[PDB]
């Protein structure tokens, strides 16, 4: 449906997904207040770096908003190319931020299971496999996206980077994707705790 | 009974996700039309 719809569908996803991993969070926390006593061992700083991500993140996706209705007001202009771009730029750093949100969302689920389940059993092995896997795939799709955004940058300047902006457009939404896996492994993770403990 | 609350509000989230990442990626599938 267009580049700027689908970048609507894109910015959609992203919130979606925050919804879900301020569910994830809570859920962590909850098992946090039965296994641990306290702040000790990162966990003061995890409480303040979750809430320092998420207030980033909503910061990010309210800009991202705006460029959206930037973006869609201008369509019958034509000339936005660099309102397509920029919105790219918006949705890769909202995408980033996640992964911070996720990777410590994933390192609390760690900390909690070592304390009062085996590694070796439940479905654990695979888990930490899967974690790992994605971590590592999200990672090399985020830094292809940083690499094709500077290039589209150069590119509009010049003749012109359709191909590059379609490129990117495919780049984000594997990178959503593939953090809609890490989020079910999360919520995953925390079930079988949940199950385990409370 | 609140878990199975929260297991509702990310099963009907996922639902969204899914049905945003399909859409998208068949948007791709006429980007690629453009292509
Ligand atoms: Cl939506």
């Amino acid at each position: 449906s267009g580049i700027v719809q689908q970048q609507n569908n894109l910015l959609r996803a992203i919130e979606a997904q925050q919804h879900l991993l301020q569910l994830t969070v809570w859920g962590i926390k909850q098992l946090q207040a039965r296994i641990l006593s306290g702040g000790s061992g990162g966990w003061m700083e995890w409480d303040r770096e979750i809430n320092n991500y998420t207030s980033l993140i909503h910061s990010l996706i309210e800009e991202s908003q705006n460029q959206q209705e930037k973006n869609e007001q201008e369509l019958l202009g034509g000339s936005g190319g660099s309102g397509i771009v920029q919105q790219q730029n918006n949705l890769l750093r909202a995408i980033e931020a996640q992964q911070h949100l996720l990777q410590l969302t994933v390192w609390g689920i760690k900390q909690l299971q070592a304390r009062i389940l085996s590694g070796g059993s439940g479905g654990w092995m695979e888990w930490d496999r899967e974690i790992n896997n994605y971590t590592s795939l999200i990672h090399s799709l985020i830094e292809e996206s940083q690499n094709q955004q500077e290039k589209n940058e150069q590119e509009l300047l010049g003749g012109s980077g359709g191909s590059g902006i379609v490129q990117q457009q495919n780049n984000l939404l594997r990178a959503i994707e593939a953090q809609q896996h890490l989020l079910q492994l999360t919520v995953w993770g925390i079930k079988q705790l949940q199950a385990r403990i409370l | 009974x609140t878990w199975e609350x929260w297991d509702x509000a990310i099963a009907e989230y996922a639902a969204r996700i899914e049905a945003l990442i399909r859409a998208a990626q068949e948007q791709q599938e006429k980007n690629e039309x453009a292509l």
